């Protein structure tokens, strides 16, 4: 949530449910892996 | 009432501060001053006027004002005497047509006679145009620096009948008088279009579909006006444009005030729920008169059922369709009031032109 | 075959300033060039010739159309 | 202006009245009233994660020529 008052704040959704759940008061952050639950911008945290 | 506010006039002058420009001008043309005719830029501010009237003035000045051309009478291009093989009649006629002239007399006939008595590729300039007709020119009607076509060695080109042809820039573009240089609405706020978030927009803070600007700035440029008569030339142009628009609106009024004798230009129908539909057709009319009529009718009848026009590129005509909840006489008198309103505002514009520029 | 009498797009009479512009441009190129043959001028990677100030001194406004058709139109006398 | 049909009646609108686009499309479609309800090509699931679709544009609905939902695009 771009604003600091929209209490849901973080929403993790599937592509189909995006239009059902997300509105204009939100912005997209890095994606999430659906197998190992790692953030796209947190891939570097994994050990090579 | 001052519809037409202050107006800035600025001729386009040659800057002899550049060494290259001065050297070139003195080297070929022996030019040490500004040219006899200069292209002037005229920027005008209008207040309390509909966009349709300002744009109609702009369009009329652009092409619809009767303007003069230099042209070649058929047979003037002497096929026998013109030796040069590269200077076709079409090319030289095209070069001579688009020389912007400021002609006060229509009987001036010019002639071209250029013989290349040498081994160099001689270039014909506008100073080679010799006038033999009408009153002797005490001031040139075109700059003497225009490049008419060159000549190969030993070749000659003779054109004996170059006259002044009257026309409007719509039919042929060589009659175009003014070129636009600015147009902006002064009452509508504008975004800082330099920013990324607004670069894709027009900049105005209101949509075109909802805006009704009433304060404009129309900037026009005239291609050649005499250097010591700039203001008088500009006034002549503006007054002529207003006169043309008034004349065309009055031509439409002529058929408007003839609600009987069903001339094949006005057809009136009373249909369905006592509604009146009026269709006006004028052949060889443009978006100027159509948009003016539509705007002023819609001003006069804000709750009109439908007023609209269409200038289809083919059929070369304006068809204005007015539908209103009134009898035929009532609709005709309201539309006549609208036409008189157009006439009145353009007379006001002419008077303000005279008051302002002088 | 020559610089047009008026700008094709808008009709501003650039043809007035043409004949002056050819010679002025030639003179300016003469100074801005170096050890480079004329046929190699459009090949120099260390050569930059801006005619903005020259055309402005000619009185031609900041119009894309007029400047384009002034600086780009080919001259037949130069090639034939 | 340029549809060549019989122009509709705007006598009920003030000069400052703001007409919606769906409104004028409906005033055209009422001449041949039909029923249509379908998602528009403007709405695609592949785009959906990025850009915020207006919920009033991802479903096109026409009832007896009254277009009141969505946009008109290739699908419609
Ligand atoms: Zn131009």
């Amino acid at each position: 949530a771009v604003d600091s008052s929209q209490k849901p704040a973080e929403i993790e959704v599937t592509r189909k449910d995006v239009i059902k759940k997300i509105d204009n008061h939100y912005a997209l952050a890095d994606l999430r892996c659906s197998v190992c639950h790692v953030l796209q911008h947190e891939v570097g945290q994994l050990n090579i | 009432e001052k519809i037409f506010q202050n107006v800035e006039i600025k001729p386009f002058l040659i800057d002899f501060s550049n060494l290259f420009i001065k050297n070139a001008a003195k080297k070929l043309f022996q030019l040490e001053e500004q040219l006899p005719l200069v292209p002037v830029n005229v920027v005008m501010d209008f207040k309390g006027i509909s966009r349709a009237a300002v744009h109609g003035l702009s369009r009329v000045l652009q092409d619809e004002i009767p303007n003069y051309m230099l042209d070649i009478k058929p047979g003037g291009y002497k096929i026998e005497d013109s030796t040069d093989l590269f200077m076709t009649e079409q090319f030289i006629r095209n070069r001579i047509n688009f020389i912007p002239i400021y002609a006060k007399n229509e009987t001036l006939v010019f002639a071209l006679r250029s013989l290349n008595n040498s081994c160099e590729v001689k270039t014909i300039y506008s100073r080679d145009l010799i006038q033999v007709a009408g009153p002797k020119l005490k001031y040139p009607i075109f700059n003497p620096t225009f490049e008419i076509g060159f000549l190969q060695p030993g070749k000659s080109l003779i054109i004996e009948d170059i006259y002044i042809k009257k026309g409007i820039g719509r039919k042929h573009a060589a009659f175009n008088l003014a070129v636009k240089t600015h147009f902006s609405h002064l009452d509508i706020e504008q975004y800082p279009t330099d920013k990324k978030e607004y670069m894709a927009l027009s900049g105005y803070k209101q949509s075109s579909m909802t805006s009704d600007p009433r304060h404009h700035r129309l900037g026009l440029c005239f291609p050649a006006v005499p250097l010591p008569h700039i203001n008088q030339a500009v006034r002549t142009y503006l007054k002529n444009a207003c006169r043309i628009i008034i004349g065309r609106i009055q031509s439409i009024q002529k058929i408007y005030e003839n609600f009987e004798e069903p001339q094949p230009e006005l057809v009136l129908f009373s249909m369905d729920e006592e509604k009146t539909k009026a269709i006006i057709t004028i052949k060889d009319e443009t978006h100027t008169i159509g948009n003016l009529l539509k705007t002023y009718i819609y001003e006069m009848i804000p709750d009109i059922s439908f007023v609209g026009y269409q200038c289809v590129p083919h059929k070369q005509e304006m068809v204005l369709t007015i539908i209103h909840k009134a009898s035929q006489e009532d609709l005709i008198t309201l539309l006549e009031k609208s036409i008189q309103n157009i006439i009145q505002t353009f007379q006001i514009l002419e008077k303000n032109v005279d008051e302002l520029i002088a | 075959m020559l610089i047009p009498v008026v700008c094709f797009t808008c009709g501003f009479p650039i043809g007035t300033y043409a004949a002056i512009f050819d010679k002025a441009r030639t003179e300016y190129i003469k100074t801005k060039m170096g050890g480079t043959l004329p046929q190699n001028i459009p090949l120099d990677a260390s050569l930059q010739i801006e005619l903005k100030d020259l055309i402005t001194a000619l009185g031609i406004p900041m119009r894309v159309c007029c400047r384009t058709h002034l600086i780009t139109t080919l001259d037949y006398r130069k090639y034939y | 202006q340029t549809t060549q049909t019989d122009p509709p009646c705007f006598a009920n609108y003030s000069p400052t009245d703001l007409l919606d686009g769906k409104s004028v499309v409906s005033m055209l479609l009422r001449q041949t009233p039909i029923n249509y309800q379908r998602a528009p090509t403007w709405y695609s699931e592949v785009y959906a994660p990025y850009m915020h679709y207006n919920k009033q544009d991802i479903s096109t609905q026409i009832r007896n020529g009254e277009l009141i939902e969505g946009v008109l695009d290739k699908k419609a």
